């Protein structure tokens, strides 16, 4: 298991999927252009992760962008480190959805996702040995919410021995501008729990009070955001971009962290916290780093884990640093809140620790915390969206393009037994 | 029908069909299969001078359908804040009563449109009317996550 393809769709996915790549092109050491131009080899030892090799130091990302509008493609190309993406690989539609799941899963979707499938597939015919598929997105739009679904439905019927991983984000009436969202959120979800394997959940409501409260930032900008999830990604992503026991591959990555096959929706969370281009003086410590990213305060999903309990749990350090020191903090938080894990699985806080820390930052640490307390946010979301499903307002937009309106219910009763899962494995004793 | 065309007029947004359609003794307030006029829809699907010119053609300031909504439900809850602020100009209703027990200030609140809730309150909006499932209006904000939600509940 070595070659993850990468897969980047919507406003949202293919913005975030940008900064990722920024962020990971920088650490591995490959200049805007596409040459090797780094210093340790540490940071080539599994570089083909994420890269093909065109021959003669080119470092082509293994990766494809979507959209339905046919726009997107310029933010690409004013991205600095954006003419490093293949030629072939940029795929992008003229239509757009304008905030409709149903016209981008049975509509023009359904038109694009054969030419997707084909340079995916000349994508795999070109790997040594394929792990799974990446995805990035959002669920409260159009484009990604439905195409998406529909692509890993595919894919999934196509290759079904190959790890599923979607890094999907949240709508809120905190950043959305309108109110369709919470119908394609239930959709995704629906679609998300039956269909995928990994998945990583971003809440905008938590970016916002991170942006506002801590940063300071009290006008906050749509990149503000942007800058967040990158450094997540880049975090949890190092145990995949780097060597070491710990978490070699996907495979292994989900199965210290799956307990049930339906609960696989993870909290991430990093510290310390810094605004774009500010790099720390008082660089943080290590107890102070596990004491917050452990806290709520830190969390990327609006989700209190002290309500809830922790099923498995992935912490991952970078930098230099001592080793003792971050098992025994670990430890530590352990036992000092055995409360707050469920004693019936045990073993379940694996740490491993990078030498290359990120950029900006000496010491850093990421978090991965598939909770029981996530529930929390598919109850709102519930609430959003029965509160507008019984009313039926805007239904004609998606049944209207060959859906079936059920198809909704469904996946209120899907969602509604989730959370009745998530509350269940929340007070079983080891009896 | 006169009513059909009225109906899909104000919900599709046009300036036309709700000028000259109401002057053939179009019904102002002509409802469909389950009770939703064309000001349900106009101050619903987000529009504006329709429910200016609908509201001083005699439509009713507080009209309902088969599970009991009224044009400030389906205005506090979507989301459109002059289609709420004029809704209650002419004398709409903040206390309604629907089959499932919310009120308007309910729906704002779940669907977080916060400023809604602003005006929805300074309008007398009753924090003690509770729904199906014996909750409040100040027990929508405890229980979604919202703290901005909680301090217009007790201010
Ligand atoms: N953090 C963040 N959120 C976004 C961004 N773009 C869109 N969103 C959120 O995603 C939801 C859908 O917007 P959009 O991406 O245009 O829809 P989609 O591309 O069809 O999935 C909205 O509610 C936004 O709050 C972005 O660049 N950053």
């Amino acid at each position: 298991m070595r070659e993850i393809v990468h897969i980047q769709a919507g406003q949202c996915g293919n913005q975030i999927g940008a900064k990722f790549w920024e962020v990971i092109s920088d650490e591995h050491g490959i200049d805007p252009t596409g040459s090797y131009h780094g210093d340790s080899d540490l940071q080539l030892e599994r570089i083909n992760v994420y890269y093909n090799e065109a021959t003669g130091n080119k470092y082509v990302p293994r990766a494809i962008l979507v959209d339905l509008e046919p726009g997107t493609m310029d933010s690409v190309r004013s991205g600095p480190f954006g003419q490093i993406f293949r030629p072939d690989n940029f795929v992008f539609g003229q239509s757009g959805a304008g905030n409709n799941w149903a016209k981008g899963h049975y509509t023009e979707g359904a038109e694009l996702v054969d030419s997707v499938l084909d340079v995916v597939r000349k994508e795999s015919e070109s790997c040594d040995c394929l792990q799974g598929f990446q995805l990035t997105h959002s669920l409260g739009g159009g484009t990604g919410s439905g195409m998406g679904t529909l692509l890993i439905s595919k894919i999934r019927e196509e290759y079904p021995d190959r790890i599923m991983n979607t890094f999907s984000v949240m709508p809120s009436p905190k950043v959305s501008d309108t109110v369709v969202e919470p119908y394609n959120a239930t959709l995704s979800v629906h679609q998300l729990v039956e269909n995928t394997d990994e998945t990583y959940c971003i809440d905008n409501e938590a970016l916002y009070d991170i942006c506002f409260r801590t940063l300071k930032l009290t006008t906050p900008t749509y990149g503000d955001l942007n800058h967040l999830v990158s450094a997540t990604m880049s975090g949890v992503t190092t145990c995949l971009r780097f060597p070491g026991q710990l978490n070699a591959d996907l495979r292994k990555l989900a199965v210290n962290m799956v307990p049930f096959p339906r609960l696989h929706f993870f909290m991430p969370g990093f510290a310390p916290l810094t605004s774009r281009g500010s790099q720390q003086y008082r660089a943080l410590t290590v107890p102070e780093l596990t004491q917050q990213m452990f806290d709520s305060k830190n969390m990327m999903a609006a989700c209190d884990p002290r309500h809830g309990r922790y099923l498995t749990v992935a912490a991952i350090f970078r930098g230099r640093m001592s080793m003792k020191e971050v098992d025994e903090q670990m430890l530590n938080v352990q036992n000092k809140n055995s409360s707050y894990f469920v004693e019936w699985i045990p073993n379940n806080v694996k740490t491993a620790v990078c030498d290359i820390p990120p950029r900006g930052l000496k010491m850093s640490a990421t978090f991965i915390g598939n909770s029981t307390a996530i529930q929390e946010l598919f109850k709102r979301i519930s609430e959003q969206f029965t509160a507008m499903f019984r009313r039926k307002a805007f239904l004609h937009w998606y049944t209207g393009e060959g859906m079936d309106e059920m198809e909704f219910t469904e996946a209120e009763s899907n969602m509604n037994d989730l959370v009745s899962e998530y509350q269940q494995y929340q007070d079983a004793t080891a009896d | 029908d006169l009513g059909k065309k009225l109906l899909e007029a104000a919900r599709a947004g046009q300036d036309d069909e709700v000028r000259i359609l109401m002057a053939n003794g179009a019904d102002v307030n002509a409802t469909d299969a389950s009770g939703l006029t064309p000001l349900h829809l106009a101050a619903t699907y987000g529009h504006l001078e329709i429910v200016e010119v609908l509201l001083k053609h005699g439509a009713d300031v507080n009209a309902i359908d088969i599970m009991g909504s009224t044009p400030l439900h389906l205005a506090a809850l979507i989301g459109h804040l002059e289609i709420v602020e004029v809704l209650l100009k002419h004398g709409a209703d903040v206390n309604a009563v629907d089959t499932w027990g919310d009120t308007p200030l309910h729906l704002a609140a779940i669907m977080g449109h916060l400023e809604i809730v602003e005006v929805l309150l300074k309008h007398g909006a009753d924090v003690n009317a509770q729904d199906k499932f014996g909750k409040t209006a100040f027990d929508i904000s405890i229980d979604n996550g919202n703290e901005d939600l909680a301090e217009i509940l007790q201010k």
